[PDB]
């Protein structure tokens, strides 16, 4: 009973590189259409499938080529990856198509970059700041704050966790990147996140806390020819523990 | 050609009532769709209307005139959990979808009582930066970018300690250089003339 | 389930004048389903050069067709239309009367 | 105008002799053919020459597409059915949906389903229901209700967008649509008195026989309005003759606002 499950969430290609897409449905619908995303307007298809064994195209195929393998799966191909092809591509299907008061069911998403060069490619470094005593005497709350700073894609998964496990209460990261250099295209890119607890969960000296940073970045087939390491997808993480 | 048309953004206080504008120019009408997308997310489907009139779903209600060519989205008793895009798309004589930009909708929490301060963090060892956090203050207050291109400053962002069903606002400052400080980090933005400047260490 | 046998009418497009060029019609209507056979006769065998309509569809759900071809009548020859259906036990001949 | 209606159809058979279409769909403005779809070409296509002389290669391309979905959705449909009235062998499925423009400006919206050339389902749009012929319709009728929006999305389709291709269709199709051909009208004896008209467009006439001024609707023969094959049609009504008294009869026929009288010696 899974939905819409297209993968890969996150994907940096370098121009003429190929990619392909997966989606699968478990809704038994009979349509199924791929859509790109981009900032300051609409959705725009791509191409559709509306029954198995058929597809045509959409509003933008160019570039793009698709397969509708079964009645569950509906793949897009990307032969010679472009800059303008930079986007986040959604997956989605529908019962039927033609009629008019049938909805979509989405996918996640997948967040696509291709550069021209993979040298403008970096990890976050990651650190965590322990909160101010004068915060905790005027308020008894403390907050921690997590900075993941020059990293470049914008391809990053920030979590924190205390004692172990992961916690999302009195948590606040960034909806948005901060661009370090506002001014460059390929700025890289900066995200803060913080956590509160009380003064007394600060307070006890066995609590334990680390923020982690999920970069999606090169893998073993693509080509490093710089001095600096190879940045592969890996977390990166800092952590502080209570004082008493 | 055929357009659809929404604003680029909205800010209401929570729990308030905030109506979301969709005007579309199709080719024939058979059905207009309000989609939910939190940032992040899938967009997820809210509505469907194709006759004229009010619908309500929960805290939801979308409205249609055909011969208008207008629809809003009515969002009552605003929660923080509003905050998304609301992507509105109509079906033409030919049940293509023609997608609106969508409408950033942000929420101001309720702070019942600010306390607008600026804190220096603790120094890490491993990382050359200051960071000053201001927090605590009252929705009203914007933050503003750095005019340095050496300091960091991040916009305003709402945590929630569940436990405590307390709220607060927050945005985050940062730099290595010498004559960074928390008492000037903030100086780009205007701040409560109450704020609160703890004093620095001897 | 209900079949219903087609109806079958032979007539000239226009009023039949012998040595003048017509076109002999054969209509076939409000039939079901939609399998059928026709064809047109002259003096009893099958014409070879004959024309039909795309099947078509009745607001009763029934089915019409209307087979037709090219003709100079005359005294002597006979001409007529033969359907076959799922509802006909045989073929069924119905001859043009002018 | 003249009333004018735009209808499509399409007839599913679920065990068809070999190479016989499994799905057929076929669109009409009055009597006219303007499009059509079948399983084996997978293509809409014109049936009428003003119909390809108006729409663009993406009307057809996205059709097409359409149709091969609405094909697969009528299989599936047929298919439940068969299931539930446990019926082995060949059956069909058919659909209608359509609208008319009235001479005096008021519309008419209808869609229906049937199974083996029965009414099945009938829509209502002005009460957003579905009447059921039997407990197989029933159980249709109950699960295409629960989609109240698929209803709203059909009247508005009936009431706004049908009549909007009508009228688009109309204005293509005008030189062949909105012309008149008045009938050639002849009486014969055959004993009975035969009147005949033949070469008049639009079909739509009314012929009958008059005795002394009484139309004498019970003993009158009344012909189909048949296609002549060249756009034109043909029709008749008859009477027979009686030897007894002398009777003043009359042939009357009324086409497109025009009438005439046949009077016989
Ligand atoms: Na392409
Ligand atoms: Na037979
Ligand atoms: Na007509």
């Amino acid at each position: 009973n899974a939905g819409v499950t297209q993968t890969p969430k996150f994907q940096v290609l370098k121009t003429g590189q190929s990619m392909t897409l997966q989606c699968a449905q478990d809704m038994n619908h009979n349509s199924m259409y791929w859509y790109r995303q981009d900032p300051g307007m609409g959705l725009r298809l791509i191409y559709y499938s509306a029954s198995e064994g058929t597809t045509d195209k959409g509003e933008v195929p160019n570039g793009y080529n698709v397969s509708r393998l079964n009645k569950r799966e509906f793949s897009l191909r990307l032969e010679s990856a472009a800059p303008s092809q930079t986007s986040v591509y959604f997956c989605a299907s529908s019962v039927w198509t033609g009629e008019g008061s049938g909805e979509l069911f989405f996918g996640e998403g997948s967040r696509l970059t291709v550069l021209e060069d993979l040298k403008n490619v970096f990890p976050p470094e990651v650190a965590v700041f322990e909160p101010s005593e004068a915060e905790i005497s005027h308020t008894q709350k403390a907050t921690l704050v997590c900075l993941a700073t020059g990293f470049y894609p914008d391809h990053v998964e920030l979590s924190w966790w205390v004692n172990g496990k992961e916690v999302h209460s009195g948590v606040c990261t960034d909806p948005q990147p901060l661009k370090e250099q506002p001014a460059l295209n390929d700025s890289r890119y900066a995200l803060s996140s913080r956590l509160r607890v009380s003064a007394t969960f600060w307070q006890n000296p066995r609590n334990h806390f680390r923020c982690q940073v999920q970069f999606y970045g090169l893998s073993e087939n693509d080509e490093w020819t710089q001095d600096r390491a190879k940045p592969v997808t890996q977390i990166v993480s800092a952590e502080a523990w209570g004082r008493a | 050609g055929q357009n659809i048309d929404q604003p680029t953004e909205m800010t209401a206080t929570e729990g308030a009532i905030v109506q979301i504008n969709c005007t579309y120019q199709t080719s024939g009408f058979n059905g207009l769709f309000w989609y939910q997308q939190h940032a992040g997310e899938a967009p997820t489907f809210l509505s469907y209307n194709v006759l004229d009139g009010l619908e309500e779903k929960g805290r939801f209600s979308s409205f249609l005139s055909r011969s208008k060519g207008y629809s809003y989205l009515l969002l009552k008793e605003l929660q923080m959990k509003d905050s998304a895009s609301y992507l509105c798309a109509v079906k033409d004589s030919n049940y293509q979808l023609i997608w609106g930009a969508g409408t950033k909708l942000i929420i101001k929490p309720d702070i019942q009582n600010p306390d607008p301060a600026v804190y220096q963090l603790r120094d890490s060892k491993s990382s050359d930066k200051s960071v000053c956090l201001f927090t605590d203050f009252d929705s009203q207050t914007n933050v503003s970018q750095s005019k340095d291109s050496d300091v960091y400053i991040t916009d305003k962002c709402v945590l929630d300690m569940r436990s405590m069903d307390f709220k607060s606002n927050s945005a985050v400052a940062w730099s290595n250089k010498s004559d960074f400080a928390c008492a000037n980090a903030f100086n780009n933005s205007i701040i409560p003339e109450d704020t609160f400047f703890p004093s620095p260490e001897s | 389930m209900i079949q219903r046998t087609p109806k079958i009418q032979v007539y000239s497009r226009h009023p039949a004048e012998n040595g003048k060029s017509n076109f002999l019609n054969c209509y076939v209507s409000g039939f079901h389903p939609s399998d059928i056979e026709v064809d047109l006769l002259k003096n009893g065998e099958r014409i070879e050069k004959v024309e039909h309509s795309d099947l078509s569809f009745s607001k009763d759900w029934s089915f019409y067709l209307l087979y037709y071809t090219e003709f100079t009548p005359t005294e002597k020859d006979e001409y007529a239309c033969r359907v076959n259906h799922v509802t006909l036990s045989q073929p069924k001949i119905v001859k043009w009367d002018r | 105008m003249r009333t004018h209606s735009l209808r499509y159809f399409r007839l599913g058979v679920s065990d068809p002799i070999h190479g016989v279409p499994e799905f057929i769909s076929v669109g009409y403005v009055d009597s006219h053919p303007i499009t059509t779809y079948d399983s084996v070409t997978r293509q809409k296509e014109p049936r009428a020459p003003w119909m390809a002389e108006n729409l663009a290669p993406d009307h057809w391309e996205r059709y097409t597409q359409l149709l091969r979905g609405w094909q697969q959705m009528f299989k599936v449909e047929l298919k439940r059915l068969q299931r539930h009235y446990n019926h082995s062998g060949s059956h069909t499925y058919q659909r209608m949906i359509g609208c008319e423009l009235l001479e005096d400006g008021s519309t008419t919206g209808f869609l229906q389903y049937a199974y083996d050339g029965q009414d099945f389902l009938i829509f209502n749009k002005d009460t957003l229901s579905w009447l059921a012929v039997d407990n197989v319709a029933h159980t249709i009728k109950q699960a295409w209700e629960a989609n109240q929006h698929e209803l709203l999305y059909q009247k508005n389709w009936l009431e706004e967008e049908c009549i909007a291709w009508l009228k688009r269709f109309l204005e293509y199709g005008k030189d062949t649509l909105q012309r008149t051909e008045p009938p050639l009208v002849r009486v014969n004896r055959k004993t009975a008195l035969f009147c005949k008209a033949h070469g008049f467009y639009p079909p739509e006439i009314y012929m009958t026989w008059m005795k002394n001024g009484e139309e004498i609707v019970q003993e009158i023969d009344y012909g189909d309005i048949l296609p002549s094959g060249d756009g034109t049609y043909q029709a008749w009504a008859s009477i027979e003759l009686d030897p007894q008294s002398s009777n003043l009869y009359s042939c009357h026929v009324e086409h497109s606002g025009v009438h005439m009288v046949l009077q016989v010696p």
